[PDB]
RNA sequence: GCUAAACCUAGCCCCAAACCCACUCCACCUUACUACCAGCAACCUUAGCCAAACCAUUUACAUAAAGUAUAGGCGAUAGAAA
RNA sequence: CCUUCUGCAUAAUGAAUUAACUAGAAAUAACUUUGCAAGGAGAGCCAAAGCUAAGACCCCCGAAACCAGACGAGCUACCUAAGAACAGCUAAGAGCACACCCGUCUAUGUAGCAAAAUAGUGGGAAGAUUUAUAGGUAGAGGCGACAAACCUACCGAGCCUGGU
RNA sequence: UCACACUGACAAUUAACAGCCCAAUAUCUACAAUCAACCAACAAGUCAUUAUUACCCUCACUGUCAACCCAACACAGGCAU
């Protein structure tokens, strides 16, 4: 079993159109204009980057790159750490006496 | 004017271009500027551009009232020039 | 200027310039007698706080410390022969105080 | 009661079953706005 | 107050009147052609007249076809002159009964096909009827070659037709590359077509994608005004100095 | 029209998830149920009906911890969380799973039997014929598809090459993969057929309008039925 | 209930009496707290000389003469700057780069 | 494929301006199909050693399913045209 | 005699003849008259009133041939070309 | 007075006058008169005295009601999300009783305050309770604790458009 | 002019109150509120964050009046906190 329903997921892509299917004419596709139309077919844009930075736009790298990426699983704790036994957890985390 | 024809041969300071709406009447689309292009904007993307055939029955009905008012301005004219004529 | 496109400004632009003004400005007599050194204006629509702060501060040099502008409503009550409404044309208006207790009054007119 | 007090005026309401947007999501208001248009109505619609 | 033109006209103004005119002349007379379909749900009679019954007399008839509907899966599926018939029946074929709507449908398949011509297999959903015209025709490629615009009724098909016209007109290395004799003996196997690059281009493409080719192609942007003032100033100079 | 299911999450979480009531309603607006609709608001709580599954760089049988048992109100069978290795998740709570419990889930077949506890989990391929269980699977690795109910109790009949057939409690038997998992026990919350719901409060703070008024008359279908027992449904 | 009636910003509810307002012309934006931030780069500047020494006034007098209007055209600046042009017995074609660009409006007035 | 005739005969309407049909005219009559009919068996001509129903280099009457399924689509065989006809001509008489 | 009564000129209908309009300046599909930032949109046999005294099959979208052939609960009606 | 009906002031409908608008368009055939005649009409159609041409004859307002798509849940029926309200007293889908929800009865009103109002006696008033905001369910339909009730004052199925 | 809220000009109503609002990637909140500690109950319940990257310019815009809203009327009528 999964969860996420489809239709609560991101909608299935359309189907490519069947003129890029013949290699390899030129398909007449309304990029040269700038607006939705029903006809003609449906162009194929390339993957757009900003330049420049912004503060308010910005998008982090994936999880791997980084200046500084360990494989080791490591743990952190911090205050919003509830644990689940508790003074038996703590003093096997810690190796003192109770 | 002079300086933007002679620098590039462009009319018009502000970039346009003609485009047919839900109405089907050429308007010229003015531009709004943006700053990201207009294959990924969500509200552009909803600024759809075509008028459909079925609009073709009010665009005939607008043409003929058109018409029908140039006809009878021109009847007007006529009639006030035979007056005209009438009176001398 | 207004009614005019402005330049927009991405994050390593210039700076903004603004070249033969055209919206204008004019001031006008205290309703209800307002206090020491504090002029009224009324400003057209397409003008914020800071633009009369620096209009004013490069065309008269008046030393402006604060500004509270607002808009005005303007009155819809009445009808002529053909039962049209008549909107009068709407303005905003500001409230001037000058700074260093300069202590600026009304001039009168008509003697 | 009283069954002459029914409109509860709200422009909230007005303009989403009235408006410019809903008018022109489907063609069935579209073919309203142009039969206004061609009318020769002020208004097209709140 | 009436127009000038009557109502079944205003399409050939449109056409005559401005980019619309500016297009080729082999694409306006393709498209003003309109040729009649080929058979299909009717018995054509091959003979004009015909002696009808209670009375030896010849009288004159014609085969006027079906109004047959076109989904957008004909056209984006090769199907062969078939299609979605919409009409009615009576019940049990008498005008004595109840009359009763109907709409009838082909049988659609789903096959594996190979063109020589562009080297790659679709898969399309194609009929029965369509399958026995390609087996007639000795190959899909002359299948799709033979049947004209109005006869093929598809834009895809008249896709894959105008891509073979362009590829068979090319003639350059595409096909097999390190194999010139595979690529010359695939190109004589059909020599009774190629159609020149210039009218290869338009064809098959619809009003709408004809137009927006015509604008791309004489797009230009405005040329600045200031060589044109500099070849003018060059020509007088000429004109003062040399003539 | 706009109507966007709740039922939208990725990672499986242990927080209450804000449930949206329904009310018998489809995308469209059309009612297609009648009798539901105004109750009391419930927060979805997400639980794991696949007892066995080794966590992130595991494979291994593991064991596993009872901490709490709570109510769930989505459905009539309390739940518990159970916590085993380094991570947390929901189970359904059977019966005598008192808390501070641990909790055995293996898989490895073993060639005999396996005298199964009431919390252990173990496939059909090692569980004494005659065993009663809950939360049969369909297939491996499919999860909980029939058994589930409170009270709920499947009774094993017998082993068949690679099969075993089980006893649903309608009477009606099904034949599975062996190589399945599945659980012992039954269902805790038992006697809540035997519940009094009192008063009409109750059950419309449940969520469930009442019947509507039109007296209809009873068909012929409206008559006593004693149809024999259908065929056994595999699913080799 | 009025459609000849102009929708402003005295009307509606406070969502979009304070979303829509009069021609406010944005010049920052919000940073989710409120704070609100203003662009020192969008704010103009009015660029007022001074005004020391100046010949003309903002009426002419009647005395003065009359001469007939000629709009400049690009033919007439083209004569006039022909320097090089006569030399040839410097322009600027591309100005994607340039600090106030012609065709595309990116100069205030 | 479904062939179709018409009700109520067309009143003719000449050759230059076409038939004005009516509401009366779109009623039809299912006459036959082009299924439910006694196949054909095409001629398909081998092209390599093929299993004993055929041989190489000789046309027979095969079936619609298999020419298509398998024979066509791997280019065990080609159809009965004039050309690959003179090609296995030539081919025989060469021995 | 209080109240009243008339003015006729703006403009309208017919064809006779050509085939029409359409961005100075900002603003307009989000809530239309809103300077500003990450997602599906197209092609559909029109029905029905009414007449046969009901009503189901039926009922209309230059001249002559000709209101002929022909079709039609073969009755009310429809109705071409060479 | 007019209309009806065998029969009228009848107490059968119509009506306060004045100024404007307001209700018979034509057909195979037939009658009368012109022009020529076994022919006439400016091809076509009719001929055992015929044809051509003109003149003369076929009313208005009035329903219930259907089709296709718009417009309609801002009031009413239901559902969804996040909020608000319920003094006090006696002591649990407990009881009396503020606010509050609805109106079993009297009286006034009946072109009135209101195209559904005014006072108490009325049932509830920590719960199947009421409500501020927004979204969804539209007619061969929606909804419905069935009242075959409601869906914008008249719903045995709301109005408009074009057939009418 | 019941007498005037009627006809033309005058100007109001100035934000600190409310609205106009959140960069990305893996990722997680089991012990409800009811003076919540004794007493507990069923209808199982409204409010939290962890590590990294980049970020340093800061006060722009709208509402602010009245005897006022929906009922053809200056309407014993209807309206929440
Ligand atoms: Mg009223
Ligand atoms: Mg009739
Ligand atoms: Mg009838
Ligand atoms: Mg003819
Ligand atoms: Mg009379
Ligand atoms: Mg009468
Ligand atoms: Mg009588
Ligand atoms: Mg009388
Ligand atoms: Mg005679
Ligand atoms: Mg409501
Ligand atoms: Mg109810
Ligand atoms: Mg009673
Ligand atoms: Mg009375
Ligand atoms: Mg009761
Ligand atoms: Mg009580
Ligand atoms: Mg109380
Ligand atoms: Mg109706
Ligand atoms: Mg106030």
């Amino acid at each position: 079993y999964e969860w996420g329903v489809r239709s609560t997921r991101k909608s299935e892509p359309p189907p490519l159109d069947r003129v890029y299917e013949i290699p390899g004419l030129e398909p007449i596709t309304f990029a040269g204009k700038m607006h939705f139309v029903p006809w003609l077919a449906r162009p194929i844009f390339p993957p757009w980057d900003r330049g420049y930075k912004d503060p308010r736009f910005y998008r982090s790298p994936p999880l791997h790159e980084h200046p500084l990426y360990k494989d080791q699983a490591c743990y952190i704790f911090h205050h919003r750490c509830r644990l689940l036994e508790g003074v038996k957890q703590a003093l096997w985390l810690t190796k003192t006496k109770l | 004017d002079a300086l933007r024809l002679l620098q590039t041969g462009q009319e018009r300071a502000r970039p346009g271009a003609w485009r047919r709406d839900i109405f089907g009447r050429i308007i010229w689309h003015k531009f709004k500027q943006w700053v990201i292009p207009w294959h990924l904007n969500k509200r552009y993307n909803r600024k759809r551009f075509f008028a459909l055939p079925y609009v073709d029955h009010f665009l005939r009905l607008e043409r003929e009232k058109r018409a029908r008012i140039k006809a009878r301005k021109e009847n007007l004219e006529r009639k006030k020039a035979k007056i005209l004529l009438k009176k001398f | 200027a207004r009614n005019v496109v402005y330049p927009l400004y991405r994050l390593g632009g210039p700076q903004l310039r603004v070249f033969r003004t055209n919206f204008f400005i004019q001031l006008v007599r205290p309703g209800v007698a307002q206090p020491e050194d504090t002029v009224q204006f009324r400003i057209p629509m397409e003008m914020t706080r800071v633009d009369l702060r620096n209009y004013l501060e490069g065309i008269y040099n008046v030393p402006v410390a604060a500004v509270r502008t607002r808009v005005q409503h303007g009155s819809n009550k009445r009808r002529d022969h053909r039962n049209v409404r008549i909107k009068k044309p709407d303005y905003k208006v500001a409230y001037v105080q000058l700074a260093h207790g300069q202590t600026f009054t009304f001039p009168d007119l008509f003697p | 009661k009283a069954r002459g007090n029914e409109y509860q005026p709200s422009n909230i309401k007005r303009k989403n079953k009235h408006g410019w947007v809903r008018r022109l999501s489907t063609p069935a208001g579209v073919q309203v706005i142009l039969r206004r248009m061609l009318k020769g109505r002020k208004s097209l619609s709140h | 107050p009436l127009h000038k033109y009557p109502v079944w006209l205003w399409k050939r103004l449109q056409l005559r009147e401005g980019i619309c005119s500016r297009l080729p002349g082999h694409y306006l007379r393709s498209l003003e052609e309109e040729r009649t379909p080929t058979p299909v749900h009717y018995r054509p009679h091959g003979a004009k007249f015909k002696i009808n019954p209670k009375n030896g007399q010849r009288e004159r008839v014609e085969d006027v076809p079906i109004p047959i509907y076109f989904p957008p899966e004909s056209q984006r599926g090769l199907w062969g002159g078939e299609g979605w018939i919409l009409g009615q029946i009576y019940a049990n074929n008498d005008k004595l009964s109840k009359r009763l709507k109907k709409v009838w449908k082909p049988q659609l398949f789903e096959r594996e096909f190979y063109s020589e011509i562009l080297d790659k297999k679709f898969t399309v959903t194609v009929t029965m009827r369509t399958l026995d015209l390609i087996d007639e025709a000795y190959g899909l490629d002359f299948y799709i070659l033979k049947t004209p615009k109005e006869d093929l009724c598809s834009k895809f098909g008249m896709d894959l037709k105008r891509g073979m016209l362009l590829r068979l007109a090319r003639q350059d290395p595409q096909l097999h590359p390190e194999d010139p004799e595979r690529r010359a003996a695939i190109y004589d196997k059909y020599k009774e077509f190629a159609i020149p690059e210039e009218e290869a281009e338009w064809v098959g493409l619809t009003l709408e994608e004809a137009i927006e080719k015509q604008r791309l192609l004489e797009e230009k942007d405005p040329v600045p005004l200031f060589k044109i003032y500099v070849a003018e100033l060059i020509q007088q100079l000429q004109q003062q100095a040399l003539s | 029209a706009n109507f966007v299911s709740w039922k939208s999450r990725t990672k499986y979480t242990i927080t209450p998830v804000k449930m949206r009531k329904s009310g018998g309603r489809d995308h469209t607006g059309r009612i297609r149920v009648h009798g539901i609709g105004g109750g009391h608001k419930q927060r979805y709580r997400m639980i794991d009906f696949l007892r066995f599954r080794p966590e992130e760089t595991k494979s291994g049988p593991f064991e596993e911890k009872v901490i709490q048992v709570r109510y769930d109100p989505c459905r009539s069978a309390d739940i518990a969380l159970v916590a085993g290795g380094s991570r947390k998740r929901w189970i359904i709570a059977t019966e005598n799973m008192q808390a501070g419990d641990t909790i055995l889930n293996s898989n490895h077949i073993g060639r005999m039997a396996v005298a199964a506890r009431e919390g252990d989990a173990h496939p059909l391929g090692a569980l004494p014929v005659g065993t009663l269980i809950n939360n049969v699977e369909s297939e491996p690795g499919r999860g909980a598809q029939y058994i589930r109910a409170a009270g709920t109790c499947g009774v094993l009949l017998r082993k068949v090459n690679g099969t075993a057939i089980i006893q649903l409690p309608s009477k009606r038997q099904m034949q599975v993969l062996e190589t399945c998992v599945a659980t012992v026990g039954r269902v805790s919350n038992v006697d809540h057929n035997k519940r009094v719901i009192g008063k009409a409060g109750r059950n419309r703070w449940l969520g469930k309008r009442p019947n509507s008024g039109r007296w209809h008359r009873k068909g012929g279908w409206a008559g006593r039925k004693i149809r024999p027992l259908p065929p056994m449904k595999s699913y080799v | 209930a009025d459609r000849m009636s102009k929708w402003t910003s005295k009307r509606g509810p406070r969502s979009f009496r304070g979303r829509k307002g009069r021609g406010a012309k944005g010049i920052g934006f919000l940073t989710s707290g409120w704070r609100f931030v203003q662009i020192k780069e969008m704010v103009p500047e009015f660029v007022v000389p001074d005004l020391t020494g100046f010949k003309l006034k903002p009426y002419v007098s009647y005395l003065a003469p009359e001469s007939e209007e000629t709009p400049l055209t690009a033919a007439q600046l083209f004569s006039e700057a022909v320097a090089p042009a006569i030399e040839k017995d410097g322009f600027e074609p591309t100005q994607e780069g340039k600090l106030f660009q012609l065709y595309p409006r990116n100069f205030l007035r | 494929t479904v062939i179709v005739e018409r009700w109520w005969k067309v009143p003719l309407a000449g050759e230059g301006r076409k038939p004005r049909l009516h509401r009366r005219h779109r009623v039809y009559k299912l006459v036959e199909d082009t299924k439910h009919r006694p196949k054909e068996n095409l001629e398909l001509i081998l092209t390599q050693s093929v299993e004993n129903v055929g041989v190489r280099g000789d046309l027979v009457s095969v079936k619609k399913s298999l020419g298509r399924n398998r024979l066509l689509p791997q280019g065990l065989a080609v159809y009965a045209s004039p050309e690959n006809k003179k090609l296995f001509e030539e081919e025989k008489l060469l021995r």
